[PDB]
């Protein structure tokens, strides 16, 4: 159910700090053992971000969408399911949708009644109407270390994703991992503010705890490496 | 093109168009003076390329404002109604509509917005109606003192001359960058060389040389390659996906 | 920056105006490399002298 | 506009002001005024141009 | 001062203005009047209403 | 020679070309007065060997 609940406290978030992690293919180009500086928004080095903690005190809070989010959650058996964009947050707007599933994941763009707390148990408590979905499109499911980037430029949605397979109850790593384009997705309207979503087997009621971090990004100018192979090795940031 | 009904100026509708071919031979069976004065691009034969995605625009201006749609241009609509960038390129295509949106009955659903107090960016779509205020009195929703409707009706009618009267237009744009084309040309494909010093043309990439295996590793999402001098060096077939 | 792709997308009176740019510039850029190389070249012959 | 005596109808006083500065808000005080409609320039800006 | 002087003259109406035109190939154009891109001299349309 | 009055009294498409003639005219102007220096400097070195 998705109604007025308060049982959990709000708190101030945590505070982490993010080494070397949020790099992505800035381009379709393929390029080997050169050194390539581009410029391009992206989450500056050693900047730390915000930290939550999800149960049951579920933190669930609306954040901002500042011009492109990291997203990073180190958590077992895949609890978070998707995001939820959009300006009013609400049916009198249009806003972006982003869900997952068994064995699928489902992408609409249409304005929807969201309550207060959206949450996937439960199958399709997260909004109650849907006035016209202009796109949608569905693919193979994204399914412990799982690190998404978020871009929104020109009305292109775009998103960078790589999973990566670690076991520990650490902080972010340190460690480099540059990210894969995955889709493009053509909307055309703009977004403000964000919020993600996560598989509660609601009401005895399965529960456990989940984490993720947010990261905005900034424009600046990295150095990229590119090895002999097709990888991306290591980067410099410029103005660091 | 052909539309029943075309959008006033203040709320002109987009259109996106993908994943087809574009036949540019159509434009010259429309009314006769059909102005093509093209940006970056030479429509005399020289439009059978491929571009990535395409926006079509379409509204109705009167002559007083014909030539506000141009980039770096400034004027009653271009800076308030429809604003377009200095780089821009694509297509502007105009002609007359007296003897259809004229009429005798008077035609008032066109509109065009003169009180913002702030400018046009390139690509701006403004649908506020509420009330300008230009005092520190606020309107209340009542004209007057520094108080004016932004929304101004056209007042098309065919007795006016040929200057007041209404044109539908229609501008086209394009952009050619790395990532793969989905609309192109009516171009007839052609068998695949290799190991011979033949010209070739993938997507537009003209080109002179030799086409042999390549053993790089190239990604899913990657379409070309390019070596330490910055140049095209490795391409991917567009129909067989193989990489060259 | 690409010849084959100013050709291939403009009418010839028009692409005249954008080749000189980009021969003028070019050649701009072989006259200045030369230069250096006289130069160079001389100072290379005072130590081989 | 605070002249007691007005021009008649078809002897209208054509005056001409030149070599000066314009302002259009002192005017403006009177609550009284019904109609006020520009024809090819702004009701607002018609002090910068 | 010119070397001589080429005149050719045809009823034409003028929505074959803009493909019967200097340097500007067209369908027609190719099967009936090509002209040479760098062609010199001018044109004249005259009504015949 | 002020670019500022370029983009300002005068329109911005086409002022790209008038800043090119600028852009193009000092950045020649300060390649000469390098080149002089290069000569002056294996001058100079000459006297000090
Ligand atoms: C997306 O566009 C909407 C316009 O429909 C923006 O909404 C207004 O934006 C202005 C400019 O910041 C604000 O002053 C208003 O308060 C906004 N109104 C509302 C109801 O939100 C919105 O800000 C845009 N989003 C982004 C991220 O730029
Ligand atoms: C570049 O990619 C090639 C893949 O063709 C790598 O070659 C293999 O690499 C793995 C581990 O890196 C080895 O276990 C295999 O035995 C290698 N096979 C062959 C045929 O070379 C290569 O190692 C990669 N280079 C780097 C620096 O990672
Ligand atoms: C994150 O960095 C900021 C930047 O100065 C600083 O406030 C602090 O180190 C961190 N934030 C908090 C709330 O501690
Ligand atoms: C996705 O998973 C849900 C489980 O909630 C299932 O009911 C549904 O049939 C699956 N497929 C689609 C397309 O929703
Ligand atoms: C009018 O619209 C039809 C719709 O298919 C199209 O085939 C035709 O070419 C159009 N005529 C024009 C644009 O002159």
């Amino acid at each position: 159910q998705c109604v007025n609940l308060t049982t959990r406290t709000q708190l101030p978030p945590a505070y982490t700090n993010s080494f070397t992690r949020g790099v992505y293919y800035p381009d379709k180009v393929f390029r080997s053992s050169v050194l390539h500086s581009t410029q391009d928004l992206f989450l500056p080095f050693f900047s730390n971000v915000t930290w939550f903690h999800a149960i049951k005190r579920f933190d669930n809070p609306v954040l901002p969408f500042n011009d492109g989010v990291y997203f990073a959650s180190t958590e077992k058996s895949n609890i978070i399911r998707g995001w939820i964009f959009g300006t009013t947050l609400d049916s009198k707007t249009q806003s972006l949708l982003i869900v997952n599933n068994a064995t699928n994941v489902v992408i609409k763009v249409c304005e929807f009644q969201f309550c207060n707390d959206p949450f996937l148990e439960s199958e399709f408590r997260v909004y109650s109407s849907a006035n016209n979905c202009t796109f949608e499109y569905v693919s193979q499911p994204f399914l412990n270390l799982r690190e998404f980037v978020f871009k929104n430029i020109d009305g292109y949605f775009k998103i960078y994703s790589k999973h990566t397979p670690i076991n520990l109850v650490r902080d972010l790593p340190q460690g480099f991992s540059a990210l894969e384009p995955l889709v493009d997705l053509p909307i055309g309207i703009n977004i403000t503010r964000f919020q993600t979503l996560l598989a509660l087997h609601r009401s005895g009621w399965t529960a456990g705890a989940a984490a993720y971090y947010v990261g905005y990004l900034q424009p600046r100018t990295f150095l990229l490496k590119y090895n002999e192979n097709g990888t991306i090795t290591d980067a410099v940031d410029c103005a660091l | 093109f052909n539309a029943t009904r075309f959008a006033s100026v203040y709320a002109w509708n987009r259109k996106r168009i993908s994943n087809c071919v574009a036949d540019y031979s159509v434009l010259y069976n429309s009314a006769s003076f059909s102005t093509f004065k093209c940006y970056g691009v030479s429509p005399t034969k020289l439009n059978d390329l491929c571009f990535t995605n395409v926006y079509a625009d379409s509204f109705v201006i009167r002559g007083d404002e014909v030539r506000q749609i141009a980039p770096g241009q400034t004027g009653k609509i271009a800076d308030y109604n429809y604003k377009l960038p200095d780089d821009f390129t694509g297509c502007v295509i105009a002609w007359n509509s007296n003897n259809l949106d004229s009429k005798v009955g008077g035609n008032y659903n066109y509109l065009y917005r003169l009180f913002r107090k702030s400018n046009l960016k390139p690509f701006e779509r403004d649908i506020s109606t509420e009330i300008y205020q230009a005092g520190s009195t606020p309107c209340n929703g009542v004209e007057g003192f520094n108080c004016y409707f932004p929304l101004q009706s056209y007042g098309f009618q065919p007795t006016n001359g040929v200057g007041y009267q209404p044109y539908r237009v229609v501008v086209l744009s394009f952009e050619l960058l790395h990532a793969p084309a989905t609309v192109c040309g009516p171009k007839k494909s052609t068998n695949l060389v290799k190991n011979k010093c033949v010209n070739f043309n993938f997507n537009g990439l003209t080109g002179t040389g030799v086409l042999t295996e390549s053993n790089k590793k190239f990604l899913p999402f990657q379409q070309f390659g390019r070596d330490i001098a910055d140049t095209t060096d490795a391409v991917r077939d567009p129909q067989t996906l193989e990489i060259l | 920056s690409v010849l084959n792709d100013i050709l291939s997308r403009l009418d010839p009176p028009e692409a005249e105006v954008q080749i000189d740019r980009l021969i003028t510039g070019r050649l701009q850029s072989l006259q200045t490399y030369v230069t250096q190389q006289l130069i160079r070249a001389a100072e290379i012959r005072a130590s081989a002298n």
